[PDB]
RNA sequence: UCAGGGUUCGAUUCCGGAGAGGGAGCCUGAGAAACGGCUACCACAUCCAAGGAAGGCAGCAGGCGCGCAAAUUACCCACUCCCGACCCGGGGAGGUAGUGACGAAAAAUAACAAUACAGGACUCUUUCGAGGCCCUGUAAUUGGAAUGAGUCCACUUUAAAUCCUUUAACGAGGAUCCAUUGGAGGGCAAGUCUGGUCGCAGCAGCCGCGGUAAUUCCAGCUCCAAUAGCGUAUAUUAAAGUU
RNA sequence: CGGGAAACCAAAGUCUUUGGGUUCCGGGGGGAGUAUGGUUGCAAAGCUGAAACUUAAAGGAAUUGACGGAAGGGCACCACC
RNA sequence: GAAGACGGUCGAACUUGACUAUCUAGAGGAAGUAAAAGUCGUAACAAGGUUUCCGUAGGUGAACCUGCGGAAGGAUCAUUA
RNA sequence: CAACAAAUGUUUC
């Protein structure tokens, strides 16, 4: 029954820089709420804190080796992170957006499949997307690397096939008893 | 920097922080276990209590006001108070003898504003929230 | 809409002993803006707020005259005896 | 010390000529009022040097 | 609760200890100073044809009292395990549903063109003027494009059910299938407003506002902030190098 | 040099680059050196020493006026002579 | 091999005093406090017209006054013989 | 050359 909070808001609360610099985040990342960027904010600094202790470790140094390595190949794994990075050293010289650019939402525009962040959103959370061979409704998921050419709409919904819409298929018996017969 | 250094001194340094915690005010009322003690309400937060009587009390200077209070008996102590009663008319919604839950300033014990030696609020009458009776959500029920 | 008053000893620093012409003597608080260029005194007639508060007590309002007095005659307020 | 009234007690209240209600619009769901935001303060939002300007301004 | 040092709590899903109204004693048994054993007194309460007689929810539900504060007088031994003569019985242990904004996770209440327009970096032009990419709104309605929230054959779940996770038939043109709660003088994010009042009512943790052009009130309008949550009170902690 | 808020300070220096030894007292201001118990005192009093409540400044230093029945001060029959 | 029963031990409980700790009623009395725009005096920020203040003692409507020894945080960092 | 009195009191501002 352990459980864990997910997000932690700012010291403070009112630094218009800090605010703008949110608002441009949920724009481009058709985000919902601030605890959608504070989620995130909170997502990182733990990672860099991780980050900062192990490279405070001596190198070789089997508790560094082992989970220094670890956390990287984790951070690549999600593409959050590269090589040269693919290093401590490098994550300690990272940010937000390299996570933001990873959850569906941003990924159904980027390949024209939505064109929008917003498109994108609402077309996750009313399952038309599969990653292939599962409906995922979470605009939050995160996109694995070999997975990225999997995402593709779903087995039925209509685009993806299947008949129409239960709003289509209205318009088409819509033409039907009345323009057809009595 | 009026204070040993010796790698012993463990014990004076101990003690001696000990024996200065005292002045903190805070601390001392926690350890003098004060809220148990002294004041009305138990060391809760919140405290019930029956209207005895309607005063309109003088508002310090350089204000000047009639502020609306009520004489309370907290049914806990029967300890005797006097809370503040927010809001415009509001007074109307508490009649002598009616109940009422009582409820700190925020001033962590210390009268407010220009209020004197009221230390408390109502929130609580009709069982029934000020705030939803002012605004009419709910009655004076009856 | 209520009565009035009448001084009777004075205390000082926003306090005054009046004696309401219905047999009631309590310390009145002068009024803001008439003690503004008003100095109320140990011998005349004045104006004192009071409501649900049992009225004990009053503050005081606003001030009056003495040669109107004989017309408080006429003002109906004071009986054939003031 | 106290003596005094209440008389007066709620006069503005019940003297403040209640207001309609009017009406209109809705705003916008979650996420999609937040874009609205984004678009009016930061798209919207050029802004001009004008030294300035408000968003609860009159004339 | 996070610099680091520290600072505070711990009855409460485990371990060790303690008790079953208060006290004391004892029987049995390998194991008990046992209370869903007994026995006395002490405090309480109950039945009675008045001589008698029977009792202990800090077990599970429920109820009174208390208070700031806390759920069903519901189903099952199938799971997990336990006990017994026991594969087979029995288990308010325990599971299972109901109540459940402690609190924590996921995150709906509407996406895309088009006209239509409103616009800006780009180019061309001496200028006027025109083109133009990136598009955002804002209506005008369109136009095709959509999904569960409800509802519901069927099916799943499971001891049997419920819900979830599953779905035929239904379910989005806004007046909705209708989002809230605090704030907008300073700190402090946001009215050099409009009506009303005139140091009145109220506001205001603190500084301070209101005494007739009130950006603090009271209301609207409008705007901000956090958002299925938000305000308020309080213990305590951070801030506090004010221990 | 350097310290300190400055006035000042060769110690009040070597203090964020915070660590030579040791001892004592203070944690907003009032309530108060008060209440209360202990102790010492012939007595007068002394030592130890709270709270309730009260309140948003108490206070320090420097700067500048205003002002003085402070010093050198001046100037004018709106001052005296 | 029971009731019962001799005497003992543990000892609940009960009755009366003592002891210690904690809490709490109270006629009235006297402080302090708020505090504050009141009454009577002028006690002591400009030498406040009696420089101020400390220790202490006596005394006074009340601020306070006064002696004896201190201090300048004073109104003198000087005295020029 | 040295030395020398004096009370109280109304408003937002």
């Amino acid at each position: 029954w352990v459980c864990r909070k997910t997000y932690v808001t700012p010291r403070r609360p009112f630094e218009k820089s800090r605010l703008d610099q949110e608002l441009k985040l949920i724009g481009e990342y058709g985000l919902r709420n601030k605890r959608e960027v504070w989620r995130v904010k909170f997502t990182l600094a733990k990672i860099r804190k991780a980050a900062r202790e192990l490279l405070t470790l001596d190198e070789k140094d089997p508790r560094r080796l082992f989970e220094g390595n670890a956390l990287l190949r984790r951070l690549v794994r999600i593409g959050v992170l590269d090589e040269g990075k693919m290093k401590l050293d490098y994550i300690l010289g990272l940010k937000i957006e390299d996570f933001l650019e990873r959850r569906l939402q941003t990924q159904v525009f980027k390949l024209g499949l939505a064109k929008s962040i917003h498109h994108a959103r609402v077309l996750i959370r009313q399952r038309h997307i599969r990653v292939r061979k599962q409906v995922v409704n979470i605009p939050s998921f995160i996109v694995r690397l070999d997975s990225q050419k999997h995402i593709d709409f779903s087995l039925r919904s209509p685009y993806g096939g299947g008949r129409p819409g239960r709003v289509k298929r209205k318009n088409a018996k819509k033409g039907q008893g009345g323009a057809g017969a009595g | 920097m009026g204070k040993c250094r010796g790698l012993r001194t463990a014990r004076k340094l101990r003690s001696h922080r000990r024996d200065q915690k005292w002045h903190d005010k805070q601390y001392k009322k926690a350890h003098l276990g004060t809220a148990l003690k002294a004041n009305p309400f138990g060391g809760a937060s919140h405290a019930k209590g029956i209207v005895l009587e309607k005063v309109g009390v003088e508002a310090k200077q350089p204000n000047s006001a009639i502020r609306k209070c009520v004489r309370v008996q907290l049914i806990k102590n029967g300890k005797k108070i006097t809370a503040f009663v927010p809001n415009d008319g509001c007074l109307n919604f508490i009649e002598e003898n009616d109940e009422v839950l009582v409820a700190g300033f925020g001033r962590k014990g210390h009268a407010v504003g220009d209020i004197p030696g009221v230390r408390f609020k109502v929130v609580k009458v009709a069982n029934v929230s000020l705030l939803a009776l002012y605004k009419g959500k709910k009655e004076r029920p009856r | 809409g209520q009565e009035y008053a009448q001084v009777i000893k004075m205390l000082g620093n926003g306090r005054l002993e009046a004696m309401c012409f219905d047999g009631v003597k309590r310390l009145c608080h002068i009024r803001g803006k008439l003690r503004k260029k008003v100095w109320i005194n140990t011998s005349d007639i004045i104006l004192v707020g009071l409501r649900d508060y049992q009225d004990n007590k009053a503050d005081v309002i606003l001030k009056y005259n003495a040669d109107e007095a004989r017309s408080l005659k006429a003002y109906g307020e004071l009986p054939e005896h003031a | 010390k106290v003596h005094g009234s209440l008389a007066r007690v709620g006069k503005v209240r019940g003297q403040t000529l209640k207001v309609a209600k009017q009406e209109k619009k809705k705003k916008r769901t979650g996420r999609a009022k937040r874009r609205m935001q984004y678009n009016r303060r930061f798209v919207n939002v050029v802004p001009t040097f004008g030294k300035k300007k408000g968003p609860n301004a009159n004339s």
